[PDB]
């Protein structure tokens, strides 16, 4: 196996925290300023983990400002990762109605679409965020997740033109690779150690490496490869990796097949 | 209004935002997996003239074609929230009416003769379109004849017959420049809602509690009691009110109970499901299923059974929802019998959201209040697996006009969802009443053979049967519409008669004489309080 | 393998939390009962892994109340995580001067000898508290621990004897098992998934299990086996098992072993 | 104090924990791993013992043997704080001293003669403890005797002896029923300390800045000239000071500088980093080691070197701790040549803790403020490897003092710790002095074979050396010690004037004359000027 240490709260999360914990308990603040610190400390702890305290202090925000597109953002992500699409879909319609650049909510939105059993609606959005940025490998591995499903061939056929067309720079595209049976997971996982620098990297690279291999698998019906995937994609605990996120539903998707 | 000085109505700078918004939620949201592609639009469309031209009478065909040509355009118009097509076709035909009503008046001046051989067709739902004016000019030359000669009918002088006609005409054209711009938009709204299903609406912004409750009774044959819940529908704590009565009842030693639902429409479901519980023990009693594929099981939580006595459950073709998920259980378990017309069908939860976020009054703070759409977001099946959706409940005992096909029926509205089945739940019957119903059956047949008030209604159903060709073809001759009439009113007063020397009541001399607040028997519920008792008898 | 869900901050966790940072912005409280939630805090925030928050709560209690026992009790614990043996063992001296019977800073204060060097001095506290319970096994694993690095072949003599005497229901006297020859590894992971219920004690078996045989292969000079062993041993974030906290500073000296 | 009314001395309330946190320290803490068992508290007796009596003089043999029964028994004691052995064995000896205090006054009555040929052996450190009280006597009869002597040979009339040597005694009594509590715990917890190793202390608790700068300096050898560093002690922010004066030299075209850490016994280790750094671009300096098993490296990270020109280093057997670091890296990397005698041998480091726990004031009020300890926690490693402790820097030029094997360095102290060696540190050497080093000797050899200070020096040595077995033996004849001292005083007159004669003052009538002021030369500063010159020569 390739593992890492799980990543753990560092210091300067932990000092930042206890800061903020009473710059907002002193009452020296403006609404608009009192409200964006609300909205900083719920990314603080979002990426720990701890997405019920977070969606509380992004409550707190849109309750005295509700101009912002950042907040229903993560509102939304809550609401795809607790199984609620409908609700997700309403909140990322208000991101792109109070700020209609704002890309990264065609993600969430088509990944939610995904989850929600609406593929069309999905490729649509997906396909938006890939025309963002064509060069990100990611944004080809989602849209091809959602095409994936009605039809393997055509999916696998535009994925090969998104990597074929792009630069091959960023490492995401070894994933692509593999998926489109260039490369062996033997090679993947070389190249993986490899790429990696610190433990902090490692991680990271596994968060990523062990969802799409996950939903791979899954794709063949191998549902224990699958659970065993997801669970090494989560345990590096990126908590703010779409890649944690999804591995976490996928699990709770599978402990409701047994049940 | 003398002339075209109807106002030209235009969509509000709110309106392409709520379309918008309409659109996300039915193409995401819905229970129904639909397109909003050229096929749904051009439907859409179809439903849009219906509902504007619902007797297809006041637009000329070439109104109606010229349109037509830019009707797979309204998937567009929505989601963007342009609707020129639906504004421009509003506003003409509010023309079109208004010249409809300008002639009608014109026509009432003329002579009245009801004395031709001419019908009048009712249901012009399907009609081709006026090919011109000539034609427009007939079909509104018949629609005042029929208004004229159904007043004539109420002993009206040809004199108050112009009288009233004229008011009604006049303030049809009041109406018509009183419409607004949300007026159409809420129309817009309602042919896309519609073509999805029944059930789903859009519900425009606001304009500038134990009469409901459950009666109970006891009815006897001979020295046996029969106690009675009437159920009007599944108000919050009803479960709460019938656990009063059971106790009322199960004192008075009666030896079978009958929950009444007919023309009860439905409810909370968590009424249902306690309501299931004072009847069995412990388990499911309905599978929810939600839009994106994953089903639900609500359960009676209590183990305890508030009375375990022989149950009757009486429905009509109008129990629904809530009414056919109770019904559905006790037949499913076994512990109660089921009588009277199979069920509406109605296999389906909507729910309301609405259309207005909270940065709204913050940007846009000119806006008024914007509406709410109602949606289908789940589906019912039944413990056994099947669904409620246009199959309904279907009694052990089927009353006689639950064996006539009637045209009243979720099966019978428009795009309705289909019938579906899941697994079954895991649940154990708390009885079997195979063994008890072909001996009910026996009886119930034979009883029902001598019943004169049965005799009556079998006679009904060959009546409202034998003339179903002529159903929507009404006469427009005075003397046959007359001799019509005292032939209904005649065979009224000889059922009146028939039934009073029975009772040794005084037979009327005129149908008149009959008090305002005659209460009919419910031969239904007279038969049901038998069924009880050769149940209880039974076991 | 044998993976569970890494566990994550449950909702009864978090909704705590938010109380608390109340109650303690509410200034209507004894100084007394101020300190006893500073430190029902700080076992919260140490049980969701954020320690230096912990230790910050904790510092808060001392700092308004020194006679507090159990507060230097984790304070200790920090010190020992942090490689700081010297300060842990004034901490737990200053814990059983303030309240003698607190056996659980003797396991503490043994476990951090244990890493500093003084195996004959851990052993005195680490057989106090076998003897405070001779039934629960872990009592027995550290004991060995401690007497396996200048006598093996004893160490294993009175390990066996611990299992003997013990009446041999919990858990854990599997592990022991397995250290004694009795069982091999497979059969050890065997009873493992046959003593697991749900997740949360699949978890926790894993967090311990994974420790053991860590430490274990570590023995064989099998830094490779001992490193993936530790990882996974972390990986089910169990973040205050001494087992977690230990598999972290072992990795950590193995992180200092390559550099 | 006229009889026993010598307070008896009780162990105080806080003590017994006092004595449980020191132990806890040194038995857990300490860079020395060690047992306190019966050979270690047997060990920690005889210190003890030697700390109550120095020279063997006040106890009987018997009360040694009665009270070393019980010194396996210590380890205990000072576990549990119940210090029963250590407020016994000290206030028997409260008793003891007294009474040779009270013997000693009597025999100063007696008539003096100092004809004899009596010896008296200063360094009874090692001797037999008197076997009885005759024998105790003698050894007092022999110390009144000596106290009278030394007297004497300072002009005192036999009246004024008795008068002195009476306040003394007299005084000897009084410190002596003026001893506290306190003073008994301060001496056991320091028999425990040393028993350790030399630098580990007990501290009691407290009872009711550019005079050391550096001094920068110049020297001339014809037209060529030297600069000259004075460092007293590594005080905080030395590397500073020296950093002005490098300017002021380098710009005065000098052509050697000398850094003089003679008699320099340390300061902060980050003042020998920096300092270090002056000197040699990046790299380590010392690799520090700790108590559990761990090695750190300091580093200088500014890669400028301050000052490039050649270097030479001044040291002494008192340069110790942080000057030792400093030469050991200029000589590692050959940045710089070291000149002088070997250094101390202070390769540790010891810390600070106090003996105070927060909640004391709290719970234990009463109480008085605590002590504090201090403890070894590191050793120094150079980057060689190899370990400053009990070896030292051994000079590239030795000094003819260093040839001489000498009484002083942390090599003599009682339980230094042993020399150890870990791998060298990755560094890269600035240059290299192996080629300059047995030329500079050639030169150096030849230059003090000649200078008469350096032959006076090499005289004193065969003197020193061919009298060190009557070392610690004195004459108690007053002709021999009357004697011994005209010509100590006539042998200092003798060189005086030679040296006056080479420099043209003049020659002095009797020692009483020189200025109470007078400056001796400095030869081993004046010889390493040369040296500095020679290498800047070289190179």
């Amino acid at each position: 196996e390739v593992l890492a240490v799980p990543l753990q709260p560092t210091l300067q999360q932990e000092v930042i925290l206890a800061r903020m914990e009473q710059i907002l308990a002193s009452r020296a603040l403006t609404d608009d300023e009192r409200a964006q610190l609300l909205y900083e400390r719920g990314v603080l702890y979002d990426s720990l983990g701890l997405r019920a305290l977070a969606r509380n202090d992004f409550s707190q925000a849109l309750a005295i400002r509700p101009d912002m597109p950042e907040v229903f953002n993560y509102l939304g992500i809550y609401l795809t990762q607790a199984g609620n699409f409908d609700a997700a879909y309403e909140a990322f319609d208000s991101v792109l109605e109070l700020d209609p650049t704002y890309n990264y909510a065609h993600l969430n939105r088509g990944i939610a679409l995904y989850y929600g059993g609406r593929d069309k609606l999905a490729q649509d959005d997906l396909l938006a965020f890939y025309q963002d940025d064509p060069n990100d490998p990611f944004r080809s591995l989602w849209l091809y997740l959602a095409e994936q499903k009605l039809d393997e061939k055509q999916a696998k056929e535009v994925l090969k033109q998104h990597f074929e067309k792009s630069d091959k720079e960023q490492w995401g595209w070894n994933i692509v690779e593999f998926y489109l049976g260039n490369i062996s997971e033997q090679t993947l996982m070389e190249r993986l150690k490899a790429d990696a620098t610190d433990n902090t990297s490692l991680a990271e690279h596994l968060s990523e490496t062990n969802f799409y291999l996950g939903k791979y698998y899954l794709s063949l019906g191998d549902l224990d490869s699958a659970t065993a995937l997801f669970k090494l994609a989560v345990a590096n605990n990126v908590h703010n990796f779409v890649e944690h996120r999804y591995a976490l539903l996928e699990l709770s998707l599978l402990g409701q097949d047994q049940d | 209004t003398r002339a075209d000085q109807i106002p030209v109505l235009k969509e509000e700078t709110q309106h392409a935002t709520v379309s918008e918004r309409v659109t996300s939620r039915f193409t995401r949201s819905h229970y129904r997996q639909f397109d909003l592609d050229q096929a749904f639009s051009a439907k859409i469309f179809d439903r849009y003239l219906n509902l504007l031209d619902y007797s297809h009478n006041v637009l000329l065909a070439s109104d109606v074609e010229q349109f037509a040509k830019k009707k797979t355009e309204l998937g567009d118009e929505l989601r963007s929230g342009k609707l020129d097509v639906f504004y421009d076709l509003y506003n003409l035909a509010q023309k079109r009416r208004f010249e409809r009503y300008q002639y009608a008046l014109s026509v009432l001046e003329k002579p009245m003769d009801f004395t031709g051989n001419d019908t009048y067709n009712l249901d012009r739902s399907k009609a081709p379109w006026p090919k011109n004016e000539a034609e427009l000019n007939a079909l509104w030359d018949s629609k005042v004849k029929f208004d004229e000669l159904s007043l004539k009918l109420t002993g009206k002088t040809d004199k108050e017959i112009r009288e009233t006609l004229t008011r009604r005409y006049k303030f049809a054209i009041r109406r018509l420049a009183q419409t607004n711009s949300e007026d159409v938009f809420s129309l817009a709204m309602t042919a896309f809602a519609r073509e999805i299903d029944p059930h789903t609406n859009y519900l425009s912004p606001r304009n500038t509690l134990e009469d409901r409750a459950v009666k109970m009774s006891v009815k006897t044959v001979g020295k046996e009691k029969v106690g009675v819940l009437d159920i009007p529908g599944f108000y919050v704590g009803l479960t709460d009110d019938v656990k009063v009565q059971l106790q009322k009842l199960e004192k008075q030693n009666v030896s079978s109970v009958i929950i009444d639902l007919r023309s009860n429409g439905g409810g909370a479901l968590t009424e249902a499901v306690s309501l299931s519980g004072l009847f069995i023990p412990a388990g499911p009693i309905v599978q929810v299923r939600d839009n994106n594929g994953k089903v639900r099981e609500d359960s009676d939580t209590d183990g305890q059974v508030f009375y375990k006595g022989p149950l009757v459950v009486l429905v009509d073709r109008f129990s629904a929802s809530a009414s056919e998920i109770f019904a559905a259980a006790m037949q499913d378990y076994g512990r109660a019998l089921v009588v009277g017309e199979p069920t509406f069908g109605k296999g389906t939860v909507q729910q309301y959201r609405s259309l207005n976020r909270i940065y709204d009054q913050m940007l846009r703070p000119e806006w008024p209040a914007l509406g709410s759409v109602q949606y289908t977001i789940q589906k019912f099946y039944r413990v056994n697996g099947g669904s409620t959706q246009r199959k309904g409940v279907t009694p052990d005992i089927i009353m006689p006009t639950g064996n006539e096909e009637t045209e009243t029926g979720e099966k019978f509205e428009d795009n309705a969802l289909p019938w579906d089945s899941i697994d079954a739940a895991t649940y154990v019957k708390s009885g079997d009443l195979t063994a008890f119903e072909p001996e009910l059956l026996k009886e119930h047949n034979a009883r029902i053979a001598k019943d004169p008030e049965f005799q009556n209604i079998m006679k009904d159903i060959a009546r409202f049967n034998a003339m179903k060709d002529k159903r929507n073809i009404v006469s427009l001759n005075y003397a046959v519409r007359e001799k019509e009439n005292n032939e209904d009113d005649a065979t009224r007063l000889a059922r009146l008669n028939e039934r009073f020397k029975r009772e040794g009541k005084p037979e009327l001399k005129k149908l008149d004489d009959l008090p305002k607040d005659y209460q009919e028997p419910d031969p239904y519920l007279d038969e049901t309080v038998n069924i009880a008792l050769d149940l209880a008898k039974l076991e």
